[PDB]
């Protein structure tokens, strides 16, 4: 509570179908209800009468403030990559008995994010850059070495490649291989899962009919979903606030 | 001297061409109206002599050691062998009609001469030891304008500029074999003035124009009649042929002629004869565009009039009629030969 946040509804593959773009905040001990996902219950429409299961998962105990579960850190998937369920992290916690559920994610120090340099880039170096060079777009090689563009060196080759815009496409939607805050709409994710994930096609020709290569078996589930999380987070480069030890802009 | 195609005399040299010694100490300028070749010291930038050759030279090539200069005499239908140190022509070998260009093999053992006569298709080979024509390599079509030899030295391309043809092609020759392996057609092209190789030999660049012949002649806007283009061809078997625009919407480069390739292949230099300027392009952005685009997308991008600004480094003011350009071995300087102004423009490149 007392922190800015928003939310994303997810499918069985754990990708965001719809993102809520705004900044929501909760006061301590407070709680907030909504009829739907931008249904208009908080804008132009009366609350629809709905009897929900979640209502019984909220507060059932007289000795507790809230019996509702805290946000889980990880996910577990089955062998096919479908969503199996939610998984606890190592942040678990005075403390009193004022809630029934385990206390998770209240430590600001240990709150997890996906950083391209620390997380994605090594995966790219290991499983990708071998076959991808200047001669085979996108160019994922070069490691973490910064690339100067218009007199400014910020990110690496792989980041510059993946975030490259596409002709005839709104950059607010996405680029060639990447759609910020939509993984399901990203061509990269389309190829990594080797399927058409959404009703929005990134471009006209996607899967080559000649010399095609299946990319779905190149990554483990953790790596691939790490990329998915990275894209759904807005596909940043430096996710650690303030100056850090990881490669970046320096003068 | 005579103005080309006329009996009228002129005192002006009228340089049609320029090249440079592999050691970069000397510039050799072919004077079309002067019927001679001007020697220029690169360091002091002043003329060290003028060597008389046969009548109307349009081209020249230097041996790897730099002890000899092979000059193409167009109307004499010949090739002059000149001693560089002695500043004297030591021989005349005679070839097919209108050599427009000549190139020396990497080993320096052989010189290839493109015969540009309208009804003439030939590439004449010349042994440097015999100092004489050996045989002739017949191209796929008429009027080869210029040739180029790979850094490999095992392959020879010839741009075929063919009168009365909309589709104009490029021939690939196997030097050891001595005949045509493949012919690649540039569609809707005309006036191909040059062909150059990338240092890695994976690409070739060709300057030309794209006419629209099948359309009424009405306005000058949006390149309704002529657009000006540079084409990059992948030397790979089944490689892409990418026709790219040289023009802005309201600004065109008239009749691109000469080309100079950066030693490390970073930049491309294009002499623009009509607009009297040198167009410098970024080759990593161009080739980057070629590799990352399909054939369809490139074919569509050929008519994009805003595309140039992506890969265009500069357009540099020059003298009148810069028909040819050349580079120093370090690639830090680009020289452009101006016919009408009778001079040479020296350009400091982006390389530092
Ligand atoms: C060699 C076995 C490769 C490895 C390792 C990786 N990729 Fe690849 N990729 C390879 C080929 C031969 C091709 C050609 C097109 C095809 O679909 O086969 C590709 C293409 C891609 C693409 C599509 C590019 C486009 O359509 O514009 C993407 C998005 C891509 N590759 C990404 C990618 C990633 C993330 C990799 C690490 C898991 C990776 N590639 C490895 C060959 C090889
Ligand atoms: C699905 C994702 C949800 C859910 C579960 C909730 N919201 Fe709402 N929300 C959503 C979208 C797509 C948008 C607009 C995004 C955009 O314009 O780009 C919003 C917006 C808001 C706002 C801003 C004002 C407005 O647009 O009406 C507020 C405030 C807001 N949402 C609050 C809110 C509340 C109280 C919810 C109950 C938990 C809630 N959101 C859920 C999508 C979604
Ligand atoms: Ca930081
Ligand atoms: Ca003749
Ligand atoms: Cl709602
Ligand atoms: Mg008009
Ligand atoms: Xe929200
Ligand atoms: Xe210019």
């Amino acid at each position: 509570s007392d922190v800015p946040y928003y939310m994303q509804i997810l499918d069985d593959k754990g990708m965001s179908v719809q993102t809520a773009l705004t900044w929501a905040y909760l006061r301590p001990y407070h709680g907030r209800i909504c009829s739907g996902c931008h249904y208009g219950s908080y804008r132009g429409r009366a609350f629809k009468n709905i009897h929900a299961k979640a209502l019984y998962n909220w507060w059932y105990d007289d000795r507790s403030h809230y019996d509702s579960p805290f946000a889980f850190r990880y996910l577990k998937f089955d062998n096919d990559g479908n969503y199996k369920g939610v998984k606890h992290g190592e942040d678990v916690v005075g403390p009193s008995g004022t809630t029934s559920q385990p206390v998770e994610g209240l430590t600001l120090d240990k709150q997890r994010t996906v950083d391209f340099r620390r997380d994605i880039q090594p995966i790219l170096d290991a499983k990708c850059a071998m076959c991808h060079d200047s001669n085979n777009p996108p160019n994922l090689g070069g490691g973490l070495e910064l690339v100067s563009v218009d007199g400014i060196a910020a990110y690496s080759r792989a980041y510059n490649s993946l975030l490259e815009p596409q002709r005839g496409k709104d950059p607010n939607i996405g680029g060639k291989y990447v759609n910020p805050s939509a993984a399901i709409n990203s061509l990269l994710v389309w190829r990594l899962y080797e399927a058409e994930l959404s009703a929005n096609a990134p471009r006209e020709k996607i899967f080559p009919i000649e010399g095609r290569l299946l990319h779905n078996k190149f990554l483990t589930q953790d790596e691939r979903y790490a990329i998915v999380e990275w894209i759904d987070l807005g596909a940043q480069w430096d996710n650690i606030p303030g100056p850090d030890f990881y490669p970046g802009y320096l003068v | 001297g005579y103005i080309q195609g006329t009996h009228v005399k002129t005192d002006l040299p009228g340089p049609f061409h320029i090249t440079m010694s592999p050691d970069g100490s000397t510039l050799f300028i072919s004077n079309q109206s002067g019927h001679s070749v001007t020697f220029v010291d690169a360091r002091t930038q002043k003329v060290t002599g003028e060597v008389a050759v046969r009548v109307q030279p349009e081209a020249s090539a230097v041996t790897p050691d730099g002890a000899f200069l092979y000059v193409c005499n167009a109307e004499s239908d010949s090739v002059s062998v000149v001693d560089i140190q002695r500043k004297q022509e030591i021989k005349e070998i005679k070839v097919g009609d209108w050599p427009s260009g000549i190139k020396i093999s990497p080993d320096g053992k052989t010189a290839y001469v493109a015969c540009s006569g309208c009804m003439w298709n030939a590439i004449d080979v010349i042994d440097t030891g015999r100092m004489e024509k050996v045989r002739s390599i017949y191209t796929s079509d008429y009027g080869p304008r210029m040739v180029e030899i790979s850094p490999d030295g095992k392959t020879l391309v010839a741009i075929l500029d063919t009168v009365g043809s909309i589709n104009r092609s490029v021939d690939f020759i196997d030097i050891a074999s001595g005949r045509v392996v493949e012919n690649r057609v540039i569609h809707e092209s005309s006036n191909l003035r040059d062909v150059v190789y990338t240092p890695d030999g994976k690409y070739i660049a060709v300057t030309h124009q794209t006419p629209k012949n099948w359309l009424p002649v009405c306005e000058a806007e949006n390149g309704q009649v002529f657009t000006n283009n540079v084409t990059i061809i992948e030397t790979k078997a089944g490689g892409k042929v990418a026709r790219l625009p040289l023009d802005d919407l309201n600004n065109y480069d008239g009749n691109p002629y000469g080309m100079a390739m950066d030693p490390k292949g970073k930049y491309l230099y294009i002499g623009v004869r009509g607009m009297h300027r040198v167009t410098i392009l970024d080759m990593d952005k161009v080739l980057g565009l070629v590799r990352s685009s399909t054939q369809e997308e490139l074919d569509y991008l050929r008519d994009d009039l805003g595309l140039v600004r992506d890969y265009l480094v500069a357009r540099v003011p020059t003298g009148l009629g810069p028909s040819s350009v050349c580079l120093s071995p370090d690639g830090k300087f680009c020289y452009a030969a101006n016919y009408f102004s009778n001079n040479v423009t020296v350009i400091r490149t982006a390389v530092d």
